[PDB]
């Protein structure tokens, strides 16, 4: 059974730290000197394209790390552009999880590895991403709330079309799954060999078993077209993954979200839902697919 | 710590809606 007053409270915990974010740090930032704020543009976007750059290929992986590893430790000895470029980092990783990984879902698995190193290379991010996270795709700890209010819409992560116009579902729930797609991935990377035996994972295993089993644990009259689709996101990231990790208790999950969650909803006719349930054919068929392995 | 009815959710064949463990099982309970 999932408690929903503590995913709830976790829920504004991440919100209210996504409000502490914008006082403590952003504030401080638009009210300071010039000459620190050029440096920090230099910085800014000598960072963002790094991001863009990754490609199926571990020896480009480990370029953009070192990279990026010299850009924040640029700022390590000052505490406010420091936790200003790890704030715009964090962002900056999740718009491409929402703008990329939407286009090119395989394109998560190098964007999760090179996320995961920063976390544990520098662990003041794990907050922060985390917080942003959970803000932008609730989804990520198993939280839902109802939609038919302006307050639910927004605490789901929805934006703006204009003025009292929603964005249109397509593109609330491509941003969603790409969001949730580079999470996924994160959770079933293996740390690699530098941390491995001296870090704990900052976001392992368990945080895709907690996803699914909170998902099947909410109120059905809450479950929306998203819930399927981020599950299905999930799914081409990290099924292989966690059947490995959980077996046969995997197995009963996955049957779980992909044979009993569609069909209660099944008269919905959710776009998601039907795409859930084709993977979980493809899985009896002994066909489940996961992402290419990266290229020397 | 884990409660005998959780315990048997995880002997089970099947999980169900609303009744799913939020922690995820130990190693001594996958088969
Ligand atoms: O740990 C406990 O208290 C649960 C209660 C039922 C049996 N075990």
């Amino acid at each position: 059974m999932t408690n929903f007053d503590k995913i709830s409270k976790m829920f504004w915990h991440y919100k209210d730290k996504i409000a502490q974010i914008k006082q403590d740090i952003v504030l401080p930032i638009k009210k300071a000197d010039v000459n620190v704020r050029n440096l920090l543009s230099r910085h800014k976007r000598k960072i963002n394209p790094k991001f863009g750059q990754l490609t199926n290929s571990n020896q480009q992986l480990f370029k953009i790390q070192n990279e990026l590893t010299q850009l924040i430790n640029d700022t390590k000895g000052d505490s406010l552009a420091y936790h200003w470029i790890l704030n715009f980092i964090a962002k900056a990783v999740v718009h491409q999880a929402e703008t990329e990984v939407r286009v090119k879902p395989e394109s998560a698995l190098p964007l999760g590895k090179l996320t995961l190193y920063l976390l544990v290379q520098f662990p003041e991010l794990q907050e922060l991403f985390m917080a942003r996270l959970v803000k932008k795709c609730p989804f990520v700890i198993g939280f839902t709330c109802e939609i038919d209010t302006e307050k639910g819409r927004q605490n789901m992560g929805w934006k703006r079309n204009n003025e009292n116009k929603w964005e249109d579902n397509t593109s609330y729930d491509e941003r969603m799954g790409g969001i949730l797609s580079l999470f996924a991935i994160i959770t079933r990377l293996q740390l690699p060999q530098e941390f491995i035996t001296t870090t704990s994972h900052p976001f392992p295993i368990a945080l895709s078993w907690h996803i699914l089993a909170r998902i099947c644990n909410t109120p059905l009259n809450l479950i929306t077209n998203t819930h399927f689709v981020i599950l299905g996101s999930w799914w081409d990231a990290a099924a292989v993954q966690f059947l490995q990790a959980y077996g046969n208790q995997a197995s009963k999950l996955l049957i779980l979200i992909g044979e009993e969650l569609t069909s209660r909803m099944a008269e919905k006719k959710y776009v998601g839902a039907a795409r859930l349930r084709i993977l979980l054919e493809a899985w009896q068929n002994n066909n489940m697919e996961s992402f290419p392995e990266m290229s020397p | 710590d884990l409660a005998e009815e959780t315990l048997k959710i995880f002997r089970a064949n099947k999980f169900e809606l609303g009744l799913v463990p939020d922690i995820p099982p130990p190693p001594a309970l996958v088969a």
